[PDB]
């Protein structure tokens, strides 16, 4: 889950 | 039921990984984020079809971070609810290393929500190994576990 | 040749206003950058005011827009 | 003009998958683009109003306030005060109430004094945390928003303000000292807006105590921290009688802060509820209370191991930088009296008391050996400084910059080395500065690989190798480095037998989870990647990475690894009986070293709790119990954060  | 995997071809298929993405992950990614992983690294995002529908998703990514090694990067992984525990994400992220190290990957790395035991589980079988631990690094607020997989 | 045109039109109409005044109102103004064949618009330094805000890029969606106007 | 007519019917032609940027705008700009459509995305979306639109409107009380309403507003103050104390936004949370937008406007003298003294707590708050710098990317939001906060009157008027509030309403609290309901209601409500206003008045003076440039003043705090407890204790004994909310009280405006939120992705931060308010501020105080002891210590390793055991209880971002600051006062004086090349000066002869620094050595007089050892002291307080503060980081954080360390140490550890050997032949006293730093660099390691148990980042198949680098090498040179300072200060003449006795412990008990991890791998009840292809050489060249930098004690390589841990080199090899039985051993000589220790402390408790169930499990596992089994074991960490307890 690509996160900030 | 055949379970068939096939390779990213053309923005047709691109609605049918926004549904899954969407309904399954819990950060937001608006259209263009699927734009740029789909469009830059085509070779490399990988679906799990049957009959005329969708129930799988891999969008991954690979290049050259501080000029020291190419490492890859798996972005997005969904499988549809009534379709888990078959082995599909499984075979999707073999299918997506495969293509990495095809590509010369030094090393993989991703991140998920601690409070996710299933991609956990699924991983530490696979053979990726925690790196660092996020605190708040998500929206909802779970904490954040970065798994690597050294290649060389 | 039409379509050579439009995109001709379209990439000319880069570097404008474009005001977007979305579907729930919200004013956006900005500077067009990008356009899709969903007919969503993004921005760069549009501001956001209610019925300023400095937003960074908006991505006004296609379903969501009334009218653009261009200054 | 409007071309929407024109736009949308060129925008259809497009080519299905083709983009309009021209020459240096392509998909990374367009990343972290706000659609502004989505919920999760677009921050912006009764009426809104804020404090000067709503003290004319009349939804708002300025005046003759009641004081159920004034109970309620300090609770939910208090509320928003502590979520973002726990890292969330300002504006989001502490700016709803509309009172502390503009406290002159605020008639009634209780709530102007409380907003005056929310705002000087916070105002003090932000001070020390962005002073000390300890506070990574996502732990605190300091950011004021550009929001004035009580900058034009003094912090001792408000203190001031404060106790005339609560002298005001100790003769109210004394007139109604007592059969009527009412009044014992009103005598009930009277005493809760004291106890708030007089914990408000508490924490500002601590806070502002700990402001002070003087030493003194820091002490001075503790007995008004002590009646913070009674403070509390009443403040939640009373907290049934405020007015409720109905999210949104009568005085807050939740989105009243609209046009200052980022245009970032919102993270909607949510304030906590009214009962847990009261543990978090006791919990706060005791925090305080620990951290006010640390102007005691007068030798650099104390400081080093209070810092270390106060970060091990995992505090708030306020106190970590409360510590710091009071540790250092200035850039480079600490408690504001001393200079840290004395301290390191004092350290060194602590522990391993150099000829140099010796009053009765002919090194002390002398110019060039003077020279010599004030440059290495000099070039030694930078690292210190820096451990303390990478020390000051919560627990995540400071594995990476612990690893990080290891380059300036090794630096350090090479410098002192060479001083160490031009004064020596100077002098015709070996190895003594390199002794020190051998001994920090070596505690520097072991914290570092121990962390990693602390976060979880160790898989169960990873736990075989990473307690043989702590038993057989990290904590056996350790041992070397303490005994060869031990005998040093005597053989120049225990400090050191408390540090001695728990190293032995450690050892003995890091010796007995690596056998049991190999056993257990031995039997086969340890899962390891059953697929694709990751050598164990890889991963553990990886995981002892940062290793590499550090000269002494020479890194371990898997080759070398290999050879070092092999069972293959008894003969005959060893049953996994044999490793059961060692492992009960080692856990029974750690049980006895730990009794034998006088004036158990809280470390050795705990470490106690777990020898002890995981002894009895290894004997009974030991006489054949679900040999035939090939589930795996249950490790639970609640123990003791580094050793787990073994469950079957
Ligand atoms: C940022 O993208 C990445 S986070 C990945 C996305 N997480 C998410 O919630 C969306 C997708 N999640 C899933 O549905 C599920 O987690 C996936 C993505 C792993 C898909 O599941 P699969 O069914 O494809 O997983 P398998 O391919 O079946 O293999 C999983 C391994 O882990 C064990 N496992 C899986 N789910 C489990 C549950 N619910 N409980 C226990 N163990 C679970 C599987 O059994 C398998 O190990 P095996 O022993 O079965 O081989």
């Amino acid at each position: 889950m690509l996160g900030p | 039921r055949t379970i068939r995997y096939v390779r990213y071809e053309s923005e047709l298929q691109m609605p049918d990984i926004m549904r899954l993405i969407t309904k399954d992950l819990s950060e937001p990614y608006s259209i263009y984020t699927y734009r740029y992983f789909i469009h830059n690294w085509p070779q490399l995002c990988f679906l799990a079809m049957v009959g005329e529908e969708c129930v799988g998703a891999i969008v991954c990514k690979l290049d050259m971070h501080k000029k020291m090694f190419r490492r890859g990067y798996i972005a997005m992984l969904a499988v549809d609810s009534k379709y888990r525990r078959n082995g599909i994400g499984t075979n999707l992220v073999k299918k997506a290393i495969y293509a990495m190290v095809e590509g010369d990957c030094d090393e993989v790395v991703l991140e998920t929500e601690i409070t996710n035991k299933s991609a956990l589980k699924l991983y530490e079988n696979l053979g990726f190994v925690r790196d660092k631990r996020l605190f708040r690094y998500y929206l909802n607020g779970v904490d954040a576990l970065r798994l690597k997989l050294w290649l060389r | 040749s039409a379509a050579e045109r439009a995109r001709q039109q379209l990439e000319a109409l880069l570097n404008k206003t474009m005001r977007i005044r979305m579907t729930d109102g919200r004013t956006l103004v900005g500077c067009f950058l990008c356009t899709d064949r969903d007919c969503n618009v993004i921005l760069g330094s549009a501001q956001e005011f209610l019925k300023p805000r400095v937003l960074g890029l908006a991505m006004v969606p296609g379903h969501h827009i009334v009218s653009i106007e261009v200054q | 003009v409007d071309i929407t007519q024109d736009f949308e019917e060129a925008c259809r032609e497009l080519k299905l998958g083709e983009l309009l940027h021209d020459k240096l705008f392509g998909l990374f700009e367009a990343m972290s683009a706000i659609e502004m459509m989505d919920p999760k995305m677009d921050a912006g979306m009764r009426k809104v109003l804020n404090f000067e639109q709503a003290i004319k409107d009349g939804t708002i009380k300025i005046k003759d306030l009641t004081l159920p309403e004034l109970i309620g507003i300090m609770d939910t103050c208090f509320c928003c005060l502590i979520t973002w104390l726990e890292g969330h936004s300002l504006a989001q949370t502490v700016f709803t109430c509309l009172y502390i937008h503009n406290p002159d406007f605020i008639e009634d003298p209780a709530m102007k004094a409380f907003a005056l003294g929310i705002l000087k707590i916070c105002d003090i708050a932000r001070e020390k945390v962005n002073k000390a710098a300890v506070f990574e990317e996502e732990d605190f939001q300091s950011m004021t928003y550009g929001f004035k906060m009580a900058n034009s009157v003094t912090d001792l008027r408000v203190t001031g303000m404060l106790k005339d509030v609560e002298d005001d309403m100790q003769r109210r609290v004394k007139s109604t000292r007592s059969r009527d309901p009412e009044v014992e209601l009103e005598h009930q409500q009277c005493l809760a807006v004291f106890s708030r206003v007089k914990f408000t008045r508490v924490l500002l003076t601590v806070l502002i105590a700990f402001t002070k440039k003087e030493t003194s003043a820091v002490a001075e705090a503790q007995k008004l921290m002590v009646q913070a407890a009674d403070l509390l204790s009443a403040i939640h004994n009373s907290l049934h009688h405020g007015i409720q909310a109905q999210n949104i009280m009568m005085g807050f405006e939740p989105l009243v802060n609209q046009r200052l939120l980022p245009p970032t992705f919102p993270r909607y931060a949510k304030i906590i509820k009214r009962e847990e308010m009261v543990n978090y501020f006791a919990r706060l105080i005791d925090r305080i209370k620990t951290v006010c002891e640390v102007v005691n210590l007068t030798n650099l390793h104390c400081i080093l191991d209070f810092f270390c055991e106060f970060s091990e209880q995992s505090p708030c971002v306020l106190s970590r930088s409360l510590l710091q600051t009071t540790f250092l006062v200035d850039n480079k004086k600490v408690f504001g009296t001393h200079l840290m090349q004395d301290m390191v000066k004092d350290a060194l002869r602590s522990f391993v008391s150099p000829p140099v620094l010796s009053p009765k050595c002919y090194l002390y007089n002398n110019h060039q050996a003077k020279d010599c050892i004030d440059s290495f002291v000099t070039h030694c307080v930078r690292p210190f400084c820096s451990l303390i503060q990478i020390h000051g980081h919560n627990r995540a954080r400071q594995r990476d910059k612990l690893g990080h360390i290891l380059e300036e140490f090794a630096t350090l550890q090479d410098e002192a080395e060479k001083v160490d050997a031009a004064l020596h032949t100077m002098l015709l006293h070996l190895a003594c500065l390199g002794t020190w730093v051998l001994y920090h660099n070596l505690r520097i390691m072991i914290q570092y690989l121990l962390s990693g148990f602390e976060l979880e980042l160790y898989s169960m198949h990873e736990y075989y190798y990473i307690y043989w680098y702590l038993s057989e090498f990290l904590y056996a040179w350790l041992m070397s480095t303490l005994s060869r300072a031990d005998g040093s200060q005597m053989a120049e003449e225990r400090p050191l037998s408390r540090e001695i006795t728990m190293s032995q412990a450690y050892q003995n008990m890091c010796a007995g989870m690596f056998k049991t991890m190999v056993a257990f791998d031995m039997d086969g009840k340890v899962r390891k990647p059953k697929f694709e292809l990751d050598s164990e050489q890889v991963r553990y060249e990886h995981r002892f990475a940062p290793f590499n930098s550090v000269m002494t004690p020479p890194p371990v390589h898997y080759l070398q690894f290999k050879e070092m841990s092999d069972l293959n080199k008894y003969s005959p090899p060893p049953q996994s009986p044999e490793l059961y039985v060692a492992a009960s051993k080692h856990f029974q000589q750690a049980k006895m070293i730990l009794e034998n220790i006088p004036n158990p402390d809280h470390e050795v408790n705990r470490i106690l709790k777990v020898a002890k169930p995981n002894f009895v499990v290894m004997k009974l596992l030991a006489g054949g119990h679900k040999k035939e089994s090939k589930v795996p074991p249950e490790f639970d960490f609640s123990a003791h954060k580094y050793f787990p307890v073994v469950k079957l």
